[PDB]
């Protein structure tokens, strides 16, 4: 038995970047997780972590009220549903 | 000003790269956010961790790939 953990980008760049990077982009799939819970669990980590803060989140220059109303689409390459070392968590489709 | 002791700089002059990489460390208005709440909510021992990230979910990842459910309707 063997879980494999991966490394995710959601929205990081230039902000929280290596930090949530090292500290919760290794998630474990493969032993059933999919694309969608995919995108709600790295959402729900980085929020149940990083949210009960809040008074440095807020004047540090994000909203953080839209990491947990709006959710991402991860894609490997141009935008198909697949299983890598390294995945991209992003917004692409239009909002309604 | 306002910080004397703890936490260093690291490098601040520079013409020459050789390594490219290592200015000092790891953030600098994100490691007050981070070490505080992700070390707040830490409850396990271990207390010298080199690589984080092992377990996030088991009952939601499994739960929707072996029984599907329908929503709205």
């Amino acid at each position: 038995q063997g879980y494999k953990s991966v490394n995710i980008t959601f929205e990081l760049d230039e902000r929280i970047d290596k930090v949530l990077n090292e500290k919760c982009s290794a998630y474990t799939v493969e032993l059933g997780t999919e694309v969608n819970e995919f995108a709600c669990v790295v959402a729900d980590a980085v929020i149940k972590t990083l949210q009960p803060v809040s008074e440095l989140l807020t004047p540090l220059g994000i909203d953080l009220d839209e990491w947990s109303m709006a959710t991402y689409y991860l894609f490997d390459e141009s935008g198909e549903f697949k299983l890598a070392s390294h995945m991209y968590c992003s917004f692409y489709p239009p909002d309604e | 000003r306002n910080s004397s002791r703890n936490s260093t700089p690291g490098s601040s002059r520079g013409t020459s790269p050789a390594r490219m990489a290592g200015n000092g460390g790891d953030a600098a208005l994100a490691l007050l956010l981070l070490d505080r709440l992700n070390q707040l909510e830490s409850k396990m021992s271990g207390k010298g961790q080199q690589q984080q990230g092992q377990t996030v979910t088991k009952k939601s990842a499994a739960e929707a790939s072996k029984k599907p459910r329908q929503k709205r309707t």
